[PDB]
């Protein structure tokens, strides 16, 4: 376990801010603006969880994971990500396109997206042994609260680098939060996996 | 993407003709691939009114030969899930066809298998094939796909091309492009196919061979069953 998605919805668009002035003595690097969107979509097939989540995370380009009862799987239209030999082979065309593009347009019939929360303009603030990541949630009617996410570099420091940042958080008053640390599945290996998973956790999607 | 192409077979006595051919009007060489393609369709028994999704990949060539080296050659004798080229495609001298695509790279949780992922998207097993062949650049995008394709069915695998090899000519250009483009890059293919006259026949497969149950909406199939 080295990450964790913490929401904090009793706050302001300012509580990022208050967050990182809090941080900042501990800041060794600051990089890029990064963003976030977490769709729902809900299937129309009569009976036979009808719910199926979407996050696609703008990192030098984008990757989304579908999140479906306690599974994920990774997918991507980004040129860096694609594996040569696929391409080389013919099984790519080498131009992809997004699976929520895929979802909308070819399976629409099935999928139906009911819902599109975003997060633009996050911030990444390099630490000791821990990435920290804010971005302001916004939905169709305005702020939604705070997110944070915690990428430890050694998974046996993160219960001290979550502490942390909880102390943090109780010195400028942000009293009521979510926090989730969950695996998808117990064995673990899947990194951004484990954190989509964590941001539908974290936000009770 | 959308993908202009022809296609044309021969037997296995003119592969070695055919291969020589390709080498001097493309003047490179031919490059052994294979790819293994598993069909899907919308689960029937939910009833939605058919895009049928294409998974496919590339697989060690270790698994396909048996056991000194590896050419072109070789053709005569005869839990996360991987990652996988997930394509849903949909419809003149040339064939013209619109691919969706998109990469699944892996997966994790209970149900992590590509044929669990399949399942939750709402989608069953349809069909699987593979393919093994070489293929060659050309200029403008041009791509030359020479090979020889089996059906892997449970109760045993089968070539689909026996006593010959299939022949794929295409380009993929992008969505939108003019109508002048389109029309340029179907030149490219007929220019193609006036050069190869003699040699072999490409042509775009039937509806009615498009349509057979045995094709399952697949043109590359559906062309490798027509001859």
């Amino acid at each position: 376990g080295k990450s964790a998605v913490i929401f904090v919805e009793r706050a302001t668009p300012a509580t990022l801010t208050e967050l990182k002035d809090a941080l900042s003595n501990s800041i060794l690097s600051v990089r890029d603006p990064w963003s976030i969107d977490f769709r729902t979509y809900r299937c129309s097939i009569k009976n036979l969880s009808k719910l199926m989540y979407s996050i696609t995370f703008h990192h030098h380009g984008r990757q989304t994971v579908l999140i479906k009862d306690n599974s994920a799987m990774v997918t991507t239209a980004a040129a860096a990500d694609i594996p040569p030999a696929l391409v080389f082979n013919g099984s790519s065309t080498g131009v992809p396109e997004s699976i929520d593009t895929i979802l909308s347009s070819k399976l629409s019939n099935i999928w139906m997206q009911r819902q599109l929360i975003k997060g633009d303009a996050g911030e990444t603030l390099i630490l000791d042994g821990l990435t920290v990541r804010l971005v302001n949630l916004f939905s169709s009617t305005g702020f939604k609260g705070l997110l944070i996410e915690l990428q430890a570099d050694e998974a046996g420091e993160f219960e001290t680098k979550i502490a942390g940042i909880e102390g943090h958080l109780a010195e400028i008053r942000a009293k009521e939060y979510k926090t989730s640390s969950d695996s998808l599945g117990p064995d673990t290996s899947n990194e951004i996996c484990d954190l989509a998973y964590q941001y539908v956790r974290a936000l009770e999607l | 993407v959308q993908q202009l192409s022809l296609f044309g077979s021969i037997g296995d006595d003119g592969y070695d003709l055919l291969i020589s051919t390709l080498t001097t009007i493309s003047g490179n060489p031919p490059l052994l691939y294979n790819s293994l393609c598993t069909v899907w369709k919308p689960n029937p028994s939910y009833d939605v009114e058919p895009n049928r999704i294409k998974l496919s990949k590339e697989v060690p060539f270790s698994y396909l030969i048996d056991e000194k080296p590896l050419n072109f050659r070789i053709l005569k004798s005869f839990e996360s899930c991987s990652p996988w080229s997930l394509q849903i495609s949909d419809i003149r001298s040339v064939s013209m066809q619109t691919i969706a695509e998109t990469i699944i790279l892996s997966s994790a949780g209970k149900n992590s298998s590509v044929s669990s992922l399949m399942n939750g998207l709402g989608y069953v097993f349809e069909f699987q094939y593979l393919t093994i062949g070489v293929k060659f650049f050309m200029k403008h995008g041009l791509i030359l796909e020479l090979q020889k394709i089996w059906q892997i069915e449970e109760a045993g695998n089968s070539q689909i091309t026996s006593g010959g090899f299939l022949l794929k000519a295409y380009i993929n250009v992008s969505r939108g492009t003019d109508i002048d483009r389109i029309n340029y890059t179907e030149t490219v293919l007929m220019n193609l196919k006036k050069e190869l006259q003699g040699y072999i026949e490409l042509s775009v497969p039937d509806r009615q061979s498009m349509d057979s149950r045995v094709a399952h909406g697949n043109i590359l199939i559906a062309a490798a069953l027509e001859h």
